[PDB]
């Protein structure tokens, strides 16, 4: 399944992920496109803050759901 | 771009605005010339229903990014001139801190020579004896970053800045500028990198003019190719710089649990 | 209400000369432009000829013609600057940059014949060389300002102050307290005005095709503070 990451930076990243991933892996998805390391990243959908060791799905994101990164350069 | 060739040479311009701004209806013509070589907009402006019941210099940002000087390395994130002819749908809505706030759709596009810009505007939530309905701003203007980043999901523009309106008293009233660009045609339209346009305005009165009305004179150039880039909080969209991200998310997700 | 006033009833072309020292740094601009009373409006181009300017261009835009402030009707009694001319008056600043150096300026206007000339000895001192203006931190724009005056009979002419803020790249405002004294060159009377104020614009910007350091200046100044 593919998603969007959108950032602040005006730059949408499509990624490919199942529901069973948990945020760190799809954080090193991230890093492994566009080299950002996992601990600058936070990761937004619908309002929330996505959690290290919970999953795609514990949030209830589908195909095509939009996430928000916005990074965070050191105390990540 | 093919729009860019449009605006070598000054081009004339013609704005219209039908407003309603707390019940009390108004309409507006203004007509003057831009020449984006420069960075220059002149135009002046007469309310034809009679007195303007609000402060003209809130109207100000409301009267075409199009006229930007964008310097030869920077071409290529000029959004507003690859647009046209076709043109462009500009929607603000723009928010007066502690107090009411203005929404705005215009279509910027060439009428034949001419670059015009036909806006309709809404005001509510506006207080009686507030700075706009009071009529407490001073008649000047400042100057201000214009923050643009793209939307590929739209094909156009998410446009964020604040206007800083001096008042009467000393105090200076806020107005925070939520603004998207769509193009009117499916031309394709340059999508830019994260920058902003430089902007800084002068209003006057034409001496021999006894209508209510301004004369306003914009000078535009773009620049900034960021911690000052003013970006929207994906929990509560509440506009800030890029620098106050972080410790904004740390209360605000926080605050705003089920998100 | 003076003699000065009929001088500036159209387009008055204007000349600006300015010699120049900041912390040793030695340097000259020329300007040249024309203003018009009438409207309140001053149009100048200046060009630094002796390379690049070593302060920022928008800390030198009040040292480089308050005479060419539109004084509505019901104020020209009180306009200080066109009452002074042909002959001109001295106009003498200090200027503080918050937690820097200082200018000191001064100035003769005066019409040389048909034209409008402002001759300006300014000295800077006391700048940090990591600070906004030997930095160049300043961004390239101008805000608004009301500009606060004052009679001043003791030396029959007039006393001004107001603060620009000025605008920094890192989104900080670093304030230059003005001081200024306006007094006339001549013998002729002079009007000495009630308290008021011209409120200022201006824009800063670029001739594309000048590559020489340079600053295109556009003024909007007009008296107010007293009820019509
Ligand atoms: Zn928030």
């Amino acid at each position: 399944m593919q998603i969007f990451v959108k950032t602040l930076t005006g730059k949408t990243i499509t990624l490919e992920v199942e529901p069973s991933d948990t945020i760190e892996n799809v954080k090193a998805k991230i890093q492994d496109k566009e080299g950002i390391p996992p601990d600058q990243q936070r990761l937004i959908f619908a309002g929330k803050q996505l959690e290290d060791g919970r999953t795609l799905s514990d949030y209830n994101i589908q195909k095509e759901s939009t996430l928000h990164l916005v990074l965070r350069l050191r105390g990540g | 771009s093919k729009g860019e060739e449009l605006f070598t040479g000054v081009v004339p311009i013609l704005v219209e605005l039908d407003g309603d701004v707390n019940g009390h209806k108004f309409s507006v013509s203004g007509e003057g010339e831009g020449d984006a070589t420069y960075g220059k907009l002149t135009l002046k402006f007469i309310c034809t229903t009679g007195k303007l019941p609000v402060p003209w210099p809130t109207l100000v940002t409301t009267f075409v990014q199009c006229f930007a000087r964008y310097p030869d390395h920077m071409k290529q994130h000029d959004f507003f001139k690859s647009a046209m002819p076709e043109g462009y749908v500009q929607e603000r809505t723009i928010f007066f801190k502690d107090d009411g706030n203005y929404k705005t759709r215009a279509e910027v596009k060439f009428e034949g020579d001419t670059l015009v810009n036909r806006i309709e505007l809404k005001g509510i939530d506006f207080k009686e004896d507030g700075n706009i309905l009071g009529h407490k701003l001073e008649y000047n203007y400042n100057s201000h970053n214009v923050y643009i980043m793209a939307d590929k999901q739209k094909n156009g523009i998410k446009v964020n800045f604040k206007i800083r309106h001096n008042i009467e008293d000393g105090s200076v009233q806020l107005a925070d500028h939520y603004q998207q660009n769509t193009p009117i045609g499916d031309g394709p339209v340059l999508l830019p990198d994260n920058h902003y346009l430089s902007t800084q305005s002068a209003l006057s009165k034409d001496p021999n003019e006894k209508r209510d009305h301004m004369v306003l004179l914009e000078f535009v150039t773009a620049a900034g190719i960021s911690q000052l880039h003013q970006v929207q909080c994906p929990v509560c969209q509440q506009m800030m710089p890029a620098a106050h991200i972080n410790s904004h998310l740390d209360r605000c997700l926080l605050l705003h649990p089920a998100g």
